[PDB]
């Protein structure tokens, strides 16, 4: 006789994975967090003096 | 069959790969037909039917090796659920960014950064490997 | 060492009482003599307000905060010198 | 200075710091190897249905697992100790400079010939000039001659501080009533930054160190101009 | 220690004791499966016959299961053993776990 | 005269990280010498090396406190 | 030099102290101060395990110097065997306090 | 002085169910109540003191 | 009835339970503190205020995690519950004194909270170095409250160590030699010895700080001919042994847990494990100045402390390898406790190795007072000690309570914690190598990325801590009663049932001498 | 109707251990070789190459003209 | 280990409650403080 | 003498799982809340 | 009914009142140092004394009057006391470390010498020598006491123990008087600091030990001890030797070598 995991395993895995990826991607890119990546290959140096 | 708390000091039954013949039978009380079966077991086992043999097995043991060693779908629940709570953590971080944190220093504005980066290059910050090493001073650009 | 006496046949009450009254107490009596002789108030030294002494980083929690606990007027100057 | 996303040590500025980089590569290799071996053997122990649960004899394999780590420690300690003695070698400095820790800034004294001393405070974030570094710039840098052996003497006039400049492999605690000595020698001109490295109260995070390495001639004229 | 043949003989003799009791049957099997080996057919033969003398069909089948288990991923071992035990299994009327459906989860 | 000083040289008496005693010692030596010379009718200039060394090594505040204490009669060292 | 006036244990020991002391004098060990000595531990010569109830935990150090002790309840009735070495133990219930 | 230990042994071995710290009689109870009162009282008072010290008095 | 039982206890299991309760509560406090740390450092700039409030938080975090969560749970809790049961003893030697060891802790904790409420708190670091901790840089009652808090915790532990040593030496079955006692018991005994020897030295040191602050002594004040460095020697003479105190009972529980879930009757190389714990215990008294490589110490002293510190790797290595050898050939049960233990073996090894990096005074010049130290010690404490506590807790909860946890939930909990602590601490290695100092409320902009990721990891841990509370509630809410436990023949503590009776071993076990 | 061959039936666990510990050892040497090439030698050659023809005055001069120094305009 | 079935089973719904209430008891008070931090920092 | 057995060897009641939830909540919650309220207390002084 | 020989103690309030009294004394000290008040302190000291009194009373009840101290219990108490004494040795060790640290590397503030400039140490051949002969003699009289008790001699036990206490009391009075007479104070830099704190904790231990001896004296008057069971006396005696040995180390280090 099928247990909790046999009945809900696939759903808990699928919707767990989807939720976690979605909300981490959202938090990482949409709310103004400054990650301060390397300037290397991304910043054009500008005159400062 | 039915195990009680106040039997802890008695020899008990276990299903374990590495303890194949436990200290007691799975089933200790026997019905009339079960008694007759234990009697028949004293004669040639060739005269036992398949059903009778299964029944003798099931009197002695609870689960077979195959049953006891079976794998399950628990991992899905576990991994799924962990991802869910890690996901939930992101909501706490979102709440914190919105309601707790103020603006970050002005030194992270894009123009500040671009100026700081030049200055770091003019000062040859990490010129051997770390930073300036990656800048082509001849072609005035990041090393491809 | 082995001291300079002997017994050791059996260390009992009698022996330890022997040592109490034959050696220990007499030594205490001798040292008491020696002490109650070399005593007498030696003349207190000139006061010099050395900065490593009479430390006060916080007032003491008794008296006027400026006297040590067993302050003796005769021999313990305050940070500003001997008392009247 | 450190740069965004940095994983390892700041680039070496002195021969000593270069020495520590090579010794750290050597140790780190050993750290990866051992911890990756441990992880590997765990997984090995865990990935078989074969069993052997009877009493295992120990006095044989215990040799291997005592002698091997002993050999490894000696292979660390040797280069460790060579470096340690190098750092202690007599060198004859050309110049002595004192620094005194304070809540919350550093003062420097160059008193070989004239009486030169001044205070060195963090530039407030609101007053950074464009391209300057938050929490790292000071009003008055420690100008020093490049390519010369300098004796740094370190102390404090109040609580503990510690004077550090990661690029030069330096960190010397600043203890009141005590005069700690270290030596500094930059292979290159430039600016080399560090930060107070003993908890010293409300502004511990905000009393940085900035070394300005330049040629002797410019160092002399700076000194003079600073009296 | 001792040679492989001495070990096996020691175990054969253990199980072949005519008046071996239930406790010694269990102690024997439970000890034997602790070792890093799948018992030789001759040892299993002796254990099975002890099961017969003790009128214990179920333990005979459980012994065959433990042989399988002890081989781990070496799938060749168990069927070799059964093959070698076949005259004994026929003589004693011992059905294999597979014949009994006890290999299905 | 025998000078041309850059900084205090290595001194085998104080070879370690703690240089407190090196300052102190050279501070005492200078002021000892100064007192010897000022008394017996001679010249302070022979005291000069100690003066340079202590000046190079000692924190200003230490020297400054020591000098105040010598004036006050509270200097704990022997001069 | 000498006299008396200090009570002895014989005169003044009481409660459980007194019980241990009197028991020791008759060579007995009702309070399990001593390590019992093994018999040969066969079916015929089992280790005799005293008890004031109908079961007692035995710990069997199978071979001299084993660091591993094998623990099990010994029940009133037929001798049981140590599950590791098979030595036999038999419970001998009751009494101690008369 | 005479040896009265036997009387004290009888008293403390009396089968009256009292814990040892109360077994001497009525004075045990009084002394216990004083002790516990001073401790509980003193503790409340230390909590009051912390409360007071927790705030500035300018 | 209730007061007699829980305030006047002389029972080793009840007192164990009080300690675990106390410990769990402390853990919540310690966790909050650590979220405050990581909230302040989660983006560049100032969140709470300057370094004072910040370091008040850092200081309380360490005191709470060390003296109120770890030691009470391992020694007070598991020690009291398990040690008497594992040697078949009817209780501890000094059952009443045992209770006082417990009741000293709430007042100790109350003193710690008081110091953070009066004045501006004690923002000193858990090491409490003068002159910052003295009466001019930290005027008023906070530091004195901290000192008194430590005095109470100290007395609690010294009396506890005396109790454990006496119990373990004196109260085994007559036939059981020391070499027949379980490894957990050994681990607690060795811990108790270190406590007995090291805490009085700390007591001396902090008393001296107390008198410099209040009675015009000058032990640590150059003005009066004292030395701030003397404090550091006294504190670390205690403080290194302290960390071995924090891990040893962990090692002990790891040995049982690994043995148990491998389906073995015994750990591999028992005598080797006893040897290793003893050696570690001894060596941990002769290495303290590795906390002081930057204070200005002679080169030869630095050479000695480097070398003596490194040797600790050898006995510790024997332990690690013996745990692996215990797994070898096991019938592995993948229980939640086993996962904690397996995590323990790997992550403790990592932290130990980064400790070996730090042992080299040469490199320590650059690493000292940076986040590389923080990453080393959180690997061995937040993943070491804590993993062993979790492993132990889930393994023995059914013995203590009579109920079972939901295993799935427990595995979920493990999984979240594991990601959390790794995300928190692994990046701090980078922050250290690149020079981020300790005890900063804010950092130069370059360090922003690893600090962000580290604070995110701390939030994941928070989630795991919350889930843990729910899990324990669920077990008590459901009331699944334990039936059968396997391997009782080599786990004496289980043999009287779950929970065991109030009084166990009223009739002692029977063990033949032979 | 072919019989099956007697397989190896003893020391299966031990044999697996030996095989993989030997494998772990081989991988360790392969990683040590890799690491002493992509990390340790790489680092020494970076520093060596940097300093081989390094001109500290030229470096200063570039720094000076860029304007970075308090003491040199 | 073997155990009896729960004497007072805790259903999915009941668990969701216990879990919500648990998380809430940790998040609400801290959240309150942190949210009003600015109000504290200058008042 | 004392109550023994599951749910009785403990200083808190587990008779009602909701009352228990409330207690655990107050208990672990007060632990976790304390430092935040201490921080608040320090902020609101000076 | 138990069939082992150890003591299951009656549930007791003394651990709690003990712990609370620690809270009252430490709070009290805080209050005294910072809030100019002695009241918490006095309460703490009072409950502390009441705790100790009842707790040890109960131990006497449990042993002399109830018979719980079987040999196995007595053996436990022995280890307990030994372990306790070891912990006290380490405590003192910290103060000696501090002493040797300051005096072996006297800093410039002191004049760079030891004793520091402006410190005039006590003559070790005067009262400190007397103090040494006092404690040493007391070591002898207490051994006589022990032997008399083992030989069953009531009167000579009492005499020797009395003598031992009188000597303890003597040392204390001499030390009080030295403290008063000393021209240096606890505030005279690290010299006064190490001197008064080390000899001060020592003096405290002499008082504790004397008190323990006086308890023994009264229990003996009341016939509690038998010629073979008298742990409380042994414990007091070990403690007393400890006190004597710490004195000899103080004398050699601080009074003699540090002068
Ligand atoms: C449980 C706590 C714990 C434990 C067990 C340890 C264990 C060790 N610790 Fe540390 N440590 C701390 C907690 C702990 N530590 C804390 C809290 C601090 C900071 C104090 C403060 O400033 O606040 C600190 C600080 C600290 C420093 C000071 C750094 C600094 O401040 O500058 C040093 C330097 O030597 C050090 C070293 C070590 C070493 C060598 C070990 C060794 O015991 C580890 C030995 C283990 C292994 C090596 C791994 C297992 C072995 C093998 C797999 C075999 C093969 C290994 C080799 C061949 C090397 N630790
Ligand atoms: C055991 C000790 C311990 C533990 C477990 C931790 C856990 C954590 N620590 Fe801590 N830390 C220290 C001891 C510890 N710490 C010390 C000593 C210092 C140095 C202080 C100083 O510089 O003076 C320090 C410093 C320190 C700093 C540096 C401060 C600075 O230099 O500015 C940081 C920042 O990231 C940090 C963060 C964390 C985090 C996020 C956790 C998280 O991983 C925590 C997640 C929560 C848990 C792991 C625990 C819960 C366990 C229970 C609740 C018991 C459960 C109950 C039962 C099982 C019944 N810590
Ligand atoms: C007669 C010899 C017997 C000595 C005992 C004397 C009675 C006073 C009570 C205190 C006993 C405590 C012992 C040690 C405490 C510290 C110093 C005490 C030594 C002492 O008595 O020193 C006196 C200083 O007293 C001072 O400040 C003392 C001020 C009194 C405040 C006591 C401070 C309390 C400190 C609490 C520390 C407790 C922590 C210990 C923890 C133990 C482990 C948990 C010396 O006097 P002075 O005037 O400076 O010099 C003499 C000049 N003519
Ligand atoms: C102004 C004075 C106040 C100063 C504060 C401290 C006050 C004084 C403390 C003095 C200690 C008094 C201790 C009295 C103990 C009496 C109880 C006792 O001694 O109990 C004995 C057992 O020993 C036992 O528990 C052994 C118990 C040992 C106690 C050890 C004492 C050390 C306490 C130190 C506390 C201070 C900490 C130091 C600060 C740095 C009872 O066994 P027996 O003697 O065999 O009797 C039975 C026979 O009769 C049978 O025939
Ligand atoms: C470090 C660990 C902490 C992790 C982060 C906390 C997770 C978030 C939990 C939420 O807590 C609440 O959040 C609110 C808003 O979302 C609050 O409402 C406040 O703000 C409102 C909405 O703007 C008003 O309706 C109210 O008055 C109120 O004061 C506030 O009180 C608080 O209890
Ligand atoms: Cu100055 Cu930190
Ligand atoms: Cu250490
Ligand atoms: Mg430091
Ligand atoms: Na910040
Ligand atoms: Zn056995």
């Amino acid at each position: 006789a099928p247990d909790f995991h046999d009945k809900y395993g696939n759903a808990v895995l699928a919707s767990g994975a989807t939720f976690c990826v979605a909300v981490w991607v959202y938090m990482a890119t949409q709310i103004g967090i400054e990650w301060n990546p390397s300037p290397v290959g991304r910043v054009t140096p500008k005159e400062w003096r | 069959s039915v195990v009680k708390s106040e039997d802890y000091a008695l020899p008990s039954y276990v299903d374990r790969r590495d303890y194949p013949l436990p200290d007691v039978a799975h089933v200790k009380n026997l019905s009339a037909s079960q008694k007759a079966l234990k009697e028949k077991e004293k004669a040639s086992w060739s005269s036992l039917s398949i059903d009778e043999k299964v029944e003798l097995y099931r009197l002695k043991f609870k689960e077979s090796f195959a049953e006891m060693n079976r794998s399950t779908n628990e991992w899905k629940t576990v991994v799924g659920a962990a991802m869910f709570f890690i996901g939930f953590t992101a909501l706490l971080l979102i709440w914190e960014k919105h309601y707790v944190y103020g603006p970050i220093p002005h030194t992270f504005e894009e123009e500040w950064v671009a100026k700081q980066t030049k200055r770091m290059l003019d000062m040859k910050v990490a010129p051997i490997q770390g930073f300036s090493a990656k800048w082509d001073y001849d072609k005035n650009e990041w090393k491809k | 060492a082995s001291a300079a006496k002997g017994d050791h046949g059996g260390t009992g009450a009698r022996t330890w009482r022997f040592l109490t009254f034959g050696l220990a107490l007499p030594s205490v009596a001798l040292c008491t003599l020696n002490s109650w002789l070399h005593s007498g108030h030696r003349e207190r030294p000139a006061f010099i307000p050395y900065h490593h002494l009479r430390i006060r980083t916080k007032p003491f929690s008794w008296g006027d905060g400026n006297h040590t606990f067993f302050h003796n007027p005769r021999v313990n100057p305050l940070p500003t010198g001997y008392e009247k | 200075m450190a740069y965004p996303m940095q994983l390892g040590f700041q680039d070496a500025t002195s021969p000593i710091m270069e020495e520590l980089l090579h010794f750290h590569d050597h140790t780190l290799m050993i750290v990866f190897l051992i911890s990756s071996l441990v992880l590997y053997i765990i997984s090995l122990m865990l990935t078989t249905k074969l069993t052997h649960t009877s009493t295992m004899d120990a006095q044989e394999v215990e040799t291997i697992w005592t002698i091997l780590p002993a050999i490894i420690l000696i292979l660390i300690a040797l280069p460790s100790l060579r470096i340690l003695y190098m750092m202690d070698e007599i060198n004859n400095p050309s110049l002595t400079v004192k620094t005194m820790g304070h809540q919350w800034y550093w003062s420097y004294e160059y008193t070989d010939y004239e009486d030169l001393s001044f205070d060195s405070y963090m530039i407030p974030t609101s007053e950074l000039k464009p391209g300057e570094l938050r929490l790292l710039e000071v009003d008055n840098r420690v100008v020093l001659p490049m390519e010369m052996t300098i004796r740094m003497l370190v102390s404090s006039e109040d609580v503990l501080h510690s004077w550090a400049v990661p690029s030069l492999g330096l960190k010397t605690d600043a203890i009141p009533g005590r005069l700690n000595q270290t030596t500094l020698m930059s292979s290159r001109p430039g600016l080399y930054y560090g930060q107070c490295s003993e908890i010293c109260g409300s502004n511990h995070s905000f009393m940085p160190i900035v070394l300005e390495l330049v040629p002797l001639k410019y160092f002399e004229k700076w000194s003079a101009s600073m009296l | 220690h001792e040679t492989d043949e001495e070990f096996d003989a020691r175990w054969v003799t253990y199980f072949n004791k005519p008046d071996i009791d239930a406790w010694e049957l269990r102690k024997g099997m439970n000890t034997l499966v602790g070792y890093d080996l799948v018992p030789e057919p001759k040892i299993i033969d002796a254990a099975l016959r002890a099961c017969r003398r003790l009128n214990d069909f179920a333990s005979a089948v459980r012994i065959l299961e433990v042989v399988k288990d002890k081989a781990g991923p070496h799938k060749e071992i168990y069927p070799y053993v059964i093959q070698e035990l076949r005259p004994t299994l026929n003589e004693l009327g011992i059905s294999t776990p597979e014949e009994l459906g006890l290999d299905k989860v | 005269k025998i000078k041309n000083y850059q900084t205090a040289p290595f001194d085998s008496r104080f070879p370690n990280q703690n240089q407190t005693r090196n300052c102190w010692q050279n501070y005492l030596d200078f002021h000892r010498c100064e007192k010897a010379m000022t008394a017996k009718g001679g010249d302070v200039s022979v005291c000069e090396w100690y003066r340079r060394v202590y000046k190079s090594l000692c924190p200003i505040s230490w020297v400054s406190t020591w000098d105040d204490r010598r004036a006050e009669g509270t200097f704990p060292g022997k001069i | 030099a000498s006299g008396g006036g200090v009570p002895t244990d014989e005169e003044q020991a009481t409660g459980l102290e007194r019980e241990v002391m009197l028991a020791a004098r008759k060579g007995q060990d009702p309070y399990n101060i001593l390590a019992p000595k093994a018999t040969s531990g066969t079916k015929e010569d089992p280790n005799l395990v005293p008890s004031i109830t109908n079961k007692r935990i035995v710990g069997c150090i199978c071979e001299e110097d084993n660091s591993t002790v094998i623990w099990f309840w010994l029940h009133k009735g037929e001798a049981q065997r140590c599950p590791s070495c098979g030595t036999h133990y038999k419970l001998v219930p009751h009494q101690l306090a008369h | 002085f005479e040896n009265r230990v036997a009387e004290k042994q009888k008293l403390f071995q009396e089968d009256n169910g009292l814990p040892v710290h109360l077994k001497g009689g009525a004075t045990d109870n009084i002394l216990y109540r004083v002790t516990m009162t001073l401790c509980l009282g003193g503790t409340l008072y230390s909590l009051y003191c912390l409360g007071w010290a927790s705030f500035p008095h300018k | 009835m209730f007061i007699n039982r829980w305030l006047f206890s002389t029972n080793h299991k009840d007192i164990g339970t009080l300690y675990l309760l106390f410990g769990a509560w402390a853990g919540m406090v310690g966790t909050a503190l650590s979220l405050l740390i990581r909230a302040e450092l989660g983006q560049p700039g100032t969140l709470l205020g300057d370094d004072q409030i910040y370091n008040v938080v850092v200081t309380a975090h360490a005191f709470v995690m060390i003296f109120f969560m770890v030691m009470p749970i391992m020694i007070g809790g598991f020690g009291n519950w398990l040690v008497p049961l594992m040697i078949g003893a009817p209780d501890m030697a000094f059952p009443r004194m045992n209770n006082m060891s417990f009741w000293l802790l709430p007042p100790s904790f109350l003193l710690l909270l008081a110091s953070s409420m009066v004045e501006a708190g004690a923002g000193t670091g858990w090491t409490v170095y003068p002159p910052l901790a003295g009466n001019l840089a930290h005027a008023g009652a906070s530091v004195d409250l901290t000192i008194f808090s430590l005095h109470l915790a100290g007395v609690s532990s010294i009396l506890g160590a005396i109790n454990f040593i006496t119990t373990i030496i004196n109260m085994k079955p007559p036939a059981m030699s020391q070499y027949q006692t379980p490894l957990f018991v050994w681990s607690v005994m060795i811990t108790a010895v270190l406590l007995l020897l090291s805490l009085p030295v700390l007591a001396a040191g902090i008393t001296m700080l107390l008198t410099d602050r209040n009675l015009n002594t000058t032990f640590f004040d150059p003005a009066g001919g004292g030395d701030p460095i003397l404090y550091q020697h006294l504190f670390w003479f205690f403080g290194h042994p302290e960390v071995y105190i924090l891990i040893l009972p962990g090692f002990g529980m790891i040995s049982h847990i690994v043995t148990y879930y491998s389906g073995k009757k015994e750990p591999f190389g028992y005598m080797g494990m006893v040897w290793a714990m003893m050696s570690i215990g001894f060596l941990g008294f002769i290495v303290w100045a590795h906390h002081m490589f930057t204070v200005g110490m002679d080169v030869d002293t630095r050479a000695y402390f480097t070398s003596a510190t490194m040797i600790i790797a050898i006995p510790t290595g024997v332990k690690v390898f013996s745990w692996l050898a215990t797994l070898h050939g096991g019938n592995i049960k993948w229980s939640p406790a086993m996962m904690w233990a397996l995590g323990f073996i790997f992550l403790f090894t990592v932290g130990g190795l980064t400790g070996i990096v730090l042992a080299n005074s040469s490199l320590d010049i650059v690493l000292h007072d940076t986040y590389y130290v923080v990453a080393h010690f959180h690997y061995v404490l937040s993943m070491g000690a804590v993993f062993a506590i979790m492993g132990g807790f889930v393994h023995w909860f059914p013995l203590f309570s009579g109920y079972t946890l939901n295993d799935t939930w427990a595995k979920i909990h493990f999984a979240i914690m594991f990601v959390g602590v790794n995300m928190t601490f692994f990046p701090q290695h980078f922050l250290g190598l690149s020079g981020m100092p300790r005890r900063y409320s804010d950092y130069p902009d370059a360090y922003t990325m690893w600090n962000t990721i580290s604070s995110m990891g701390s939030f994941i841990s928070l989630t795991a801590v919350m889930l843990m509370v729910f899990i324990i509630w669920e077990a008590f809410a459901s009331k699944r009663e334990v039936l059968t436990v396997d391997l009782t023949t080599t786990n004496l503590e289980w043999l009287n049932g779950c929970p065991p009776p109030y009084h166990t071993f009223e009739e002692p076990t029977y063990v033949n001498l032979k | 109707s072919t019989a099956l061959a007697k397989p190896q039936m003893r020391g299966l666990l031990a044999r697996r251990l030996r095989f993989h510990i030997v494998g772990a050892f081989m991988v360790s040497l392969g990683f040590a070789t890799f690491y002493k090439f992509a990390v340790a030698e790489k680092r020494k050659k970076a520093y060596a190459d940097f300093y081989r023809n390094y001109d500290s005055m030229k470096d200063f001069e570039e720094m000076r003209k860029a304007g970075i120094f308090q003491s040199a305009k | 280990i073997t155990a009896k079935p729960a004497k007072t089973p805790t259903s999915p719904k009941e668990q969701a409650i216990g879990l919500s209430v648990t998380f809430l008891s940790f998040l609400l008070p801290a959240g309150w403080v942190l949210y009003h931090l600015d109000n504290y920092k200058k008042s | 003498h004392y109550e023994e057995g599951p749910g009785k060897n403990i200083p808190f009641s587990v008779e009602n799982k909701w009352r228990l939830l409330a207690m655990m909540t107050l208990f672990f919650g007060s632990g976790f809340a304390a430092p935040f309220f201490i921080v608040r207390h320090q902020l609101l002084k000076k | 009914h138990q069939t082992h020989a150890y003591h299951m103690v009656n549930p007791s309030p003394w651990p709690l009142t003990g712990a609370l009294s620690a809270l009252l004394m430490t709070s009290g000290l805080t209050m005294w140092f910072h809030f100019n008040s002695m009241t918490l302190l006095m309460i703490g000291l009072t409950t502390n004394m009441l705790t100790m009194y009842q707790w040890w009373r109960d131990v006497i009840r449990e042993s002399t009057f109830q018979g719980h101290h079987t040999p196995a219990v007595q053996k436990g108490l022995r280890y307990g006391m030994i372990l306790f004494i070891i912990s006290e040795v380490l405590f003192f060790t910290g103060f000696f470390w501090a002493f040797y640290h300051s005096s072996l590397a006297p800093t410039p503030e002191l004049g760079g010498c030891w004793p520091p400039t402006g410190i005039h140490p006590l003559n070790p051949l005067e009262v400190p020598l007397l103090n040494t002969s006092v404690l040493l003699a007391s070591g002898v009289s207490i051994t006589w006491a022990h032997h008399s008790l083992m030989e069953g001699d009531r009167k000579h036990m009492l005499q020797a123990l009395f003598i031992t206490i009188t000597l303890g009391v003597y040392f204390t009075l001499l030390q009080a008087s030295e403290y008063y007479e000393a021209p240096f104070t606890i505030s005279d830099g690290v010299y006064g600091s190490t001197f008064f704190v080390a000899t001060g904790f020592h003096g405290l231990h002499v008082i504790i030990g004397s008190t323990f001896l006086i308890v023994c004296f009264f229990r003996q008057l009341k016939f509690h001890f038998t010629s073979n069971h008298h742990f409380g006396f042994e414990a007091a005696a070990w403690y007393w030797h400890f006190v004597d040995v710490v004195w000899l180390f103080l004398y050699v280090s601080i009074y003699w070598w540090g002068s």
